[PDB]
């Protein structure tokens, strides 16, 4: 095989494509790009064998069919690490790939593309398109919610469900939950994957106001993302995850009105009033009044207080500062809502203004 | 407190959950049994959350804490595994275990890992605090008599007809490892759906197969591989594989080459190689090759002393030198 193309038609590409992999891969064929040549198009390929992204180059000067499995770190480092403006002559010598950049002429180890093992095709099963920004702020929006490593792996990875024309991602490590609905705009079939952490990041990543609104094909155990040009494709995770509508908290008297800055700042305040952080802060709502103190269960020190819109009786609820946090961090809003039971069962928060997304988070033990 | 030995968890483990579980001892694989026997049988009671720290100067205890006091959104129990540093319970450590033998509620099994508590450490703040309110579980390697019934035992358990001298065979080779002992019955377990492991057929497991992991190392001496050596080396203990093997094994393949190599022109690669039923070619051949005699015998020298100190110079690296050795 050979062809030729500038540094720019190639970094680009062969930066996304070999972007989420690079580390001290297992086999030397896991660690190696997949380069191929037919039709006037170059296609670069790299894989993780739970995720590939690939990348399309449409080869306008000279170009010549084959197949090769050249290292990845490597092969980018060098054209990356030339005169930009340059061009890239590659060509598949017997065992070697021969690059050429002027006279920057490298020489690269390879293993052959009969052995790479590409995500053998599978079945598309539903399809659709949406602005990234879209898809972008549905996992934004619920993304710091999912577990890390819990032996419960269906909840290590985000999951993604349609239903109606509305598509929403759900999060959750069991302690705290995150929801997030949005307008396709194509009136979708109902069915419902987890798409793991990497994946996530991976899809996550791409993503990046480009006009190629981004098309996905959800499918049997697997899921691809095709924008513009690069086309990430991840398997997905078999388990039953858990029902987020199982957890909303089920008629909940009290309800409260804050500010979510005002909010921000009482708890981390309290924060690091608390000197003693496995302590959580200690919310005590009471008609029209919160007093966020830092619980410092044996100790009586400095708080502070609020004036919120409340209704229910008084309580006292212990808060992990940090669940609660990343939720108001999460609503980029103004006003955050609330509703509340009991001081051990879950809670609530949300934006006023809208219901696009809504939060749940387990108290803590005071 | 209850103390109690790995077959006899399973039974002091149904009656009911205590509130927090330690496993003492030396051996690994016994560690990870009963700490599985408690984490499985507590998993079908609500235990569906799990967590495992490791004790170091490092632990994030807040973390840890937090986590005490923290509420499942789907009401899921959770258990909380501690590994204690390799010698015990350090003087800051008794501090933060004391904390947290206090934030020990319900929903929340507790379990520690660790070898025998250093003798006055029983008398630590945390300890006594759980003293009664706990199980212990002695997770200690049986050794050269106590082996064979180890292993006779667990071959019943498994509906296996071992006989009396291949037991002693799977002893010989293994021995002090308990998690080579078990895969290789459950091996053989697959090999032969008929259940009875002769004296030929556990040879036939330890020979023909080469799943003989010291194998795997003197095989990274000749090839003079030494980092991915040492790593083998290292994972052979961390698998409470007893080193008065890997000597022996290699001990012989090394004297070997010493035959071998007095005689690179006495009788040469391929008519002496095709004499001494090893023809690794590119092995023995890279061994007798890039290492000489006077090497050769210093290693020999080396093995040979290593393995008369452990013999008379018992109770206390002298095979990193070896591995070193065989190459540089």
């Amino acid at each position: 095989m050979k062809f030729t193309v500038e540094r720019e038609h190639l970094l680009k590409p062969l930066q996304q494509v070999s972007g989420p992999l690079g580390g001290r891969p297992t086999l030397p064929i896991l660690g190696n790009l997949l380069l191929q040549v037919a039709d006037g198009t170059l296609s670069l390929t790299g894989t993780d064998l739970e995720m590939e992204m690939v990348a399309r180059v449409a080869l306008v000067q000279p170009h010549e069919p084959g197949a090769t499995t050249v290292p990845a770190r490597k092969f980018f480092d060098i054209c990356r690490g030339l005169p930009e403006g340059a061009e890239i002559a590659v060509q598949l010598e017997g065992e070697r790939m021969l690059v050429r950049s002027g006279r920057s002429r490298f020489s690269l180890s390879t293993l052959p593309a009969a052995d790479f093992p590409n995500l053998d095709d599978w079945q598309s099963e539903v399809e659709f398109t949406l602005p990234q920004a879209t898809m972008k702020r549905l996992i934004e929006a619920t993304q710091f919610s999912m577990a890390h490593q819990d032996v419960r792996y269906y909840l290590n990875g985000m999951l993604f469900e349609t239903e109606g024309e509305e598509l929403r991602t759900v999060a959750t490590d069991g302690h705290r939950l995150a929801v997030c609905s949005m307008p396709i705009g194509q009136s979708l079939p109902s069915h419902s994957v987890i798409v793991p952490r990497k994946g996530v990041i991976e899809l996550m990543r791409m993503l990046d106001g480009g006009d190629n609104p981004l098309r996905v094909q959800i499918g049997s155990n697997n899921i691809r993302a095709h924008v513009g040009d690069f086309i990430f494709t991840s398997k997905l995770v078999d388990g039953r995850f858990p029902d987020y509508r199982r957890v909303l908290p089920k008629n909940p008297d009290k309800h409260l009105e804050a500010g979510c800055d005002l909010l921000k700042q009482a708890f981390a305040r309290a924060a690091a009033a608390s000197n003693e952080k496995f302590r959580g802060v200690r919310l005590y709502v009471s008609e029209n009044q919160l007093k966020i103190t830092a619980n410092n269960p044996e100790q009586e020190e400095a708080e502070e207080i609020l004036d919120v819109t409340y209704s229910g009786a008084e309580m006292e609820i212990g808060f992990n500062v940090s669940y609660v946090l990343d939720v108001l961090n999460a609503l980029k809003c103004e006003n955050v809502r609330m509703m509340l039971t009991d001081s051990v069962s879950s809670v609530q928060i949300e934006d006023a203004a809208s219901q696009s997304a809504a939060y749940v988070v387990m108290p803590m033990r005071l | 407190m209850i103390r109690l030995y790995p077959e006899q968890l399973r039974a002091q483990l149904n009656e009911g959950l205590r509130a927090a579980y330690l496993l003492l001892g030396n051996d690994p694989l016994l560690l990870q049994e009963s700490q599985d026997a408690v984490r499985q049988v507590a998993a079908a009671q609500g235990f569906e959350e799990h967590h495992t720290f490791s004790i170091d100067p490092n632990t994030d205890w807040n973390a840890i804490f937090s986590l005490c006091q923290a509420m499942s959104l789907f009401a899921s129990r959770q258990t909380l595994l501690l590994l204690l540093p390799e010698n015990g319970p350090n003087a800051a450590i008794n501090e933060q275990l004391l904390t947290l033998t206090g934030l020990l509620h319900d929903d929340l099994l507790l379990i520690v890992r660790g070898n025998k508590l250093s003798k006055a450490q029983e008398n630590a703040a945390w300890f006594t605090a759980l003293a009664n309110r706990s199980v212990q579980v002695t997770c200690q390697t049986p050794e050269q008599a106590q082996l064979p019934r180890w292993v006779a035992a667990r071959a019943k358990q498994l509906n296996l007809e071992l006989d009396d001298a291949a037991n002693q065979v799977l002893c010989y080779c293994y021995e002090g490892n308990l998690l080579a002992l078990a895969q290789a019955l459950e091996r053989l377990s697959l090999l032969w759906p008929d259940g009875k492991l002769t004296l030929p057929r556990v040879e036939q497991a330890v020979n023909d197969a080469a799943h003989f992991t010291p194998f795997h190392w003197v095989d990274a001496l000749l090839m003079g591989k030494s980092k991915r050596a040492l790593h083998i080396l290292q994972q052979l203990r961390l698998e409470g594989s007893e080193p008065v093997i890997l000597l022996r094994t290699l001990q012989r393949e090394l004297l070997l080459l010493v035959n071998l190599k007095r005689q690179s022109a006495h009788t040469p690669l391929r008519a002496l190689f095709d004499k001494h039923r090893v023809w690794r070619r590119g092995m023995m051949g890279e061994a007798l090759n890039r290492l000489s005699q006077t090497q050769l015998r210093q290693a020999v020298q080396l093995l040979t002393r290593t393995e008369l100190t452990l013999k008379q110079d018992y109770g206390q690296a002298e095979l990193e030198g070896l591995s070193l050795l065989l190459c540089h």
